[PDB]
RNA sequence: GGUACACGAAAAACCUUACCUAGACUUGACAUCCUUGGCAAAGUUAUGGAAACAUAAUGCCGAGUGACAGGU
RNA sequence: UUGUCUAGCGAGACUGCUAAUGCAAAUUGGAGGAAGGAAGGGAUGACGUCAAAUCAUCAUGCCCCUUAUGUCUAGGGCUGCAAACGUGCUACAAUGGCCAAUACAAACAGUCGCCAGCUUGUAAAAGUGAGCAAAUCUGUAAAGUUGGUCUCAGUUCGGAUUGAGGGCUGCAAUUCGUCCUCAUGAAGUCGGAAUCACUAGUAAUCGCGAAUCAGCUAUGUCGCGGUGAAUACGUUCUCG
């Protein structure tokens, strides 16, 4: 995790501007310590700047999060496993068909020219 | 081809009656809805009551006036070459294009909030400044060089 | 005694009774104000148009039920009933009414579309 | 996935699975279900799959065998990026 | 009374049939039994059941077939077996059947 | 191939998801109508005959 | 292409063939799946029946089917010959429990079918007797028998490969587009040495006036 | 092309299904033309088996032989 | 805040009347009505045309197979993959995004079912428990309004992909079902060339039911209902 507060608002969006901690972990964590952004500005107390971030280290760490969730990854690549040997060679693994789609896992586009003529 | 229609007639505002505020209405709307397009017609009219305080209707005509158009463009062809050139048109069609114009620079507007940009293209456009009377006087230039076919009209 | 009226717009229809009592009426519906049943917006001068152009409100009740439909044709119905009222309690009104075309509604509801067709018109986007 | 039964399998691999680990020492077993997912208590073995072209004999892994036993390998062929 | 609570229900696919089954039945009840109510008229099941035409490519050449369902309501309270008895004088016909509880 | 395909359907099978409905007389599960174990082509024949006692012509 | 005129008067004009109904999709299914077949039964047994229609009548689990024709004389049986052979595809066709039973009677003006006619040209497409004859006996004794104009063409082999001829006739009137016409139809295939013959017969029983209610 | 491309096909994880391969399969899975049977046809379960499927009783009823059917 | 409503029988618009101009036919206005000049719509496709489509609905003339293109189940495949088309969806936004409260239907279906409701749950759902073989029982209608926030920017936009967990059916969800909770947050600033559809309840937009099916990423199909515009001058061109 890391230090991050929005430009002049709200304390509950910089749990927004950091990972692992979306909008609704963000309310989850509003709802557990019972502090409630308000209006339009993130200085209440000072305390709560290290008070937050021990409830969300409680939950897990973001950047380990992350490290986790790639080793995740990297185990189903290590050992032979369909779901893995798709998701390591930049392809799809879910019930989406491969013939139309998938651009986004692709580059923008590689087209290259084609025999219709037949 | 089409051999004669009559087209349908608004009626008078509740609460305006006036045919001109009718066709705001009608050009503003948008989805099939008028309670939100009825709320931008609150805001506006409230709004250009409040800031430089005048009388909705006078800067309201006042705007028709500046932007009543003289010549609109028609497209003739020997077969192989676009030449286009101004007729007439009647004040009905000439009304909705002019609010429709007023209303398509209205929504290419950079601003917050729509009330006040909307209130801002009405005082500019009143003021004979806004984007509106530009295109007016386009279509008022281009005659210059497109009388060749707008004195015989085929 | 009351006034037997009947209105109907978009499938949907109301009921309006009216008195000549010696009160001067309260336009209500559904047990409550139009401006809390009906959209608090334009349509509290649209729902009593020719009352307002004809016939103001100081000699008849309002008492109005509906069935069915959306708002807008509520308006039409609740409408229509009262110009039904109107035109037979004081039916020599009957040529300076119908010049305002407040008549019968004109039976413009959503057609009965069909396959092949998105809006009853509308067509599948013809191609090459 | 089940929600109910950890991993459910067909049944039919229980027979093979009561006698291998019995016998426990000729890993390649005959026996293939696509929709079998071994618990921890029948690990470490290799399963002779019918890919329904060929039977394909490969060795499970021993950390996480909460997946379908016929998705730690192919299920058809395929190929590169189309230029041909 | 006798039999309280005669509510016999009538199904039948048509209204034409359904008028003259209704006006058959609940005209030969008159003459043995008093204290019978109108038949109150019921809405029609309705089923469009649109189909494909032809036996290949098309999605909008497709005809559309109709299927109305018809029914009647009789409430006797207070009867005798008379009426009873005169439902066995002249049948009704095949296509309309009968629900009693 | 069309006819084992009729006489398997009419088989009993040991799971219950097994079966696939269609017609008897002339059955084609491709595009199935199970509102009366009917056929697409199976019930507009029979209807331009009159067959079926309720059918009609759709009418709005 | 166009559809035949006989579901046109379906439902508001024609009578049912059936008249019946049951539980949606418990029973209904399997009670019509039955008498459809014992409805298509006779025409493919018999071809010297003449028969004119079969009417299925249900009620509650009670069933039976009328049988119509022109001459009973062949379907009636020296000392009940046909109606025992009747009795037992009846026992055949649906259960054994059911109760089954039947009788054999004519319709009024029985030669305004059009089955009759399309089976008589069938017969003569199966027996190799050339066109041109059953043509015209076909327009003569519809001309004789006394009614208005009727219609009718075949599609076929007709002696010759590269089949594109196909031959129609119609006399008088034949409002295809006329909601009360009380207009027969009947389509055949015959087979043949050569394929399968494809004919339509449009019989013209007449048009009642004032037609406000079924017959 | 108009007159295919939200199509046939209003449901491709068994079926759907024609197909790649495994196991079996032969007057025939199913039905009909002969003659003998008027009560045993399913299902049942340890048996081997991934799976058809055989050994154990149970519970239009039925054998052989020929006459062939079926082909998405 | 009871005879609206469901639906049978009918009545009712027929150039019926008049001014108007015409040999006639037929023409525009006015009275009236619920509606005036095919009241609005569906349903009703002549001969042919391209031998267009289906010998895989069916029947089916040829030829061929037959201890085999016949049978039975496992499993795989009809879903892949540089691409492009054809069609949706939904964004690129403060008419908006999210949050609380609040206005209102039609039809339509429901018997191994429709599921009122209770309790357990952030949730898929679960245990449970009434009416409905159906005008009595069932299926938050939303857009809207009262506001609150977001404060004008790659945003509480957009929600893709992927990941973790939970949920249901189904012998089973890997191939190739899907729902929800939580994690991330893809391109993207209105789309040149060209186009497609549309004359008022129209287009656009918002929601409900039915369908095959055990269930289903059907955004699709079939309909139902709500809000609800613009332009029609005109036929030189463009398609028939």
């Amino acid at each position: 995790l890391g230090i991050d507060i929005p430009n002049q608002k709200r304390i509950e969006i910089a749990l927004t501007y950091i990972f692992g901690i979306g909008l609704s972990r963000s309310q989850a964590i509003l709802k557990q310590a019972n502090i409630n952004p308000d209006k339009r500005v993130k200085d209440l107390t000072e305390e709560e700047f290290v008070a937050i971030r021990n409830v969300a280290s409680a939950y897990k760490i973001e950047g380990d999060l992350r490290r986790e969730i790639a080793l995740n990854i990297k185990h189903l690549s290590e050992i032979g496993a369909w779901r893995g040997l798709r998701h390591r060679k930049n392809l799809p693994v879910r019930g989406q068909r491969t013939r139309t789609n998938a651009r986004t896992r692709k580059g923008p586009r590689k087209t290259v020219a084609n025999k219709k003529i037949e | 081809r089409k051999n004669r229609a009559p087209k349908r007639t608004v009626l008078p505002d509740p609460v305006f009656n006036n045919t001109l505020v009718t066709r705001i209405i009608n050009v503003i709307m948008e989805d099939g809805k008028k309670g939100l397009a009825q709320r931008i017609l609150y805001g506006a009219f409230d709004l250009i009551e409040q800031r430089t305080k005048e009388k909705p209707l006078t800067v309201f005509e006042r705007a028709v006036g500046n932007v009543m158009p003289r010549l609109e463009l028609r497209v003739r062809r020997i077969a192989g070459s676009n030449y286009q050139v101004p007729t007439e048109v009647p004040q009905d069609r000439k009304i909705a294009l002019a609010l429709r114009w007023i209303a398509m620079f209205a929504r290419k507007r950079h601003e917050k909030t729509m009330l006040e940009k909307i209130a801002n293209e009405i005082i500019d456009a009143s003021n004979n400044t806004g984007a509106a009377i530009k295109k007016k006087d386009d279509t008022h230039k281009m005659a210059e060089a497109n009388k060749a076919f707008a004195h015989m009209r085929w | 005694q009351s006034y037997y009226g009947l209105g109907r717009r978009k499938s949907s229809s109301a009921k309006v009774y009216l008195t000549p009592t010696q009160d001067k009426g309260k336009i209500t519906v559904n047990r409550r104000d139009p401006s809390e049943y009906f959209p608090n917006k334009l349509v509290i001068q649209d729902m009593e148009q020719p009352l307002d152009l004809t016939d103001l409100k100081k000699n008849f009740d309002i008492n109005v039920v509906v069935k069915g439909g959306g708002f807008t044709g509520q308006a039409g119905a609740i409408r229509l009933g009262i110009v039904r009222a109107l035109l037979q309690f004081n039916p020599e009104l009957k040529k300076i009414l119908k010049s305002k075309k407040l008549t019968t509604r004109d039976k413009r509801v959503k057609e009965r579309k069909k396959f092949g067709l998105y809006g009853a018109r509308r067509a599948p986007q013809f191609t090459k | 996935r089940s929600a109910k039964k950890g991993a459910f399998v067909d049944a039919h691999l229980l027979k093979k699975v009561i006698d291998m680990n019995k016998q426990e020492k000729k890993r390649p077993i005959k026996t293939w279900s696509r929709r079998s997912t071994i618990f921890p208590e029948f690990v470490g073995n290799t399963f002779a799959v019918h890919n329904g072209k060929t039977f394909i004999n490969v060795y499970v892994t021993d950390d996480m065998v909460g997946h379908k036993l016929g998705e730690f390998s192919p299920t058809r062929n395929f190929k590169q990026h189309t230029a041909n | 009374v006798k039999y309280p609570e005669l509510k016999i229900k009538l199904e039948s696919y048509d209204s034409t049939l359904l008028d003259l089954t209704t006006k058959k039945i609940v005209e030969v009840v008159k003459g043995v039994d008093v204290k019978i109510k109108g038949p109150l008229p019921l809405p029609t099941k309705k089923e469009v059941i649109t189909i494909i035409r032809s036996p290949h490519v098309d999605k909008a050449s497709r005809e559309q077939f109709e299927k109305n369902r018809h029914k009647r309501l009789m409430i006797l309270v207070d009867v005798n077996q008379g009426a009873i008895d005169s439902l066995k004088r002249i049948k009704i016909p095949v296509g309309v059947t009968l629900r009693f509880s | 191939a069309k006819k084992s395909l009729k006489v398997k359907q009419t088989r009993i099978p040991k799971f219950a998801v097994r079966a696939y409905t269609r017609c008897q007389r002339c059955g084609r599960a491709r595009a199935v109508l199970s509102h009366f174990g009917v056929c697409r082509l199976c019930f507009r024949e029979l209807a331009y005959a009159g067959a079926i006692p309720g059918v009609k012509k759709a009418s709005w | 292409q166009k559809v035949n005129s006989n579901g046109l008067r379906f439902g508001i004009n024609k009578n049912w063939i059936s008249r019946w109904t049951a539980n949606s999709h418990a029973q209904t299914a399997k009670w019509l799946i039955e008498d459809e077949k014992i409805r298509n039964l006779f025409f493919v047994n018999y071809r010297n029946a003449q028969v004119s229609n079969v009417e299925i009548e249900r009620t509650q689990a009670t069933v039976d089917v009328f049988v119509y024709a022109a001459q009973p004389a062949f379907l009636i049986g020296s000392e009940n010959k046909n109606i025992q052979k009747i009795t037992k595809q009846i026992k055949q066709i649906i259960g054994r429990t059911t109760n089954l039973d039947l009788t054999i009677n004519e319709i009024g003006s029985p030669m305004l079918s059009a089955r009759i006619i399309a089976r008589d040209l069938a017969n003569a497409i199966e027996a190799r007797v050339p066109l041109r004859t059953a043509m015209r006996q076909s327009l003569i004794k519809v001309l004789k028998a006394g009614a208005n104009g009727i219609k009718v063409l075949v599609s076929g082999r007709l002696n010759g490969a590269e089949i594109a001829r196909d031959k129609m006739y119609i006399e008088g009137n034949m409002p295809l587009s006329t909601l009360r016409a009380d207009i027969d139809y009947a389509l055949e295939k015959a087979q043949t040495t050569y394929g399968v013959i494809g004919v339509k017969v449009w019989i013209n029983r007449g048009m009642i006036y004032t037609k406000g209610l079924n017959r």
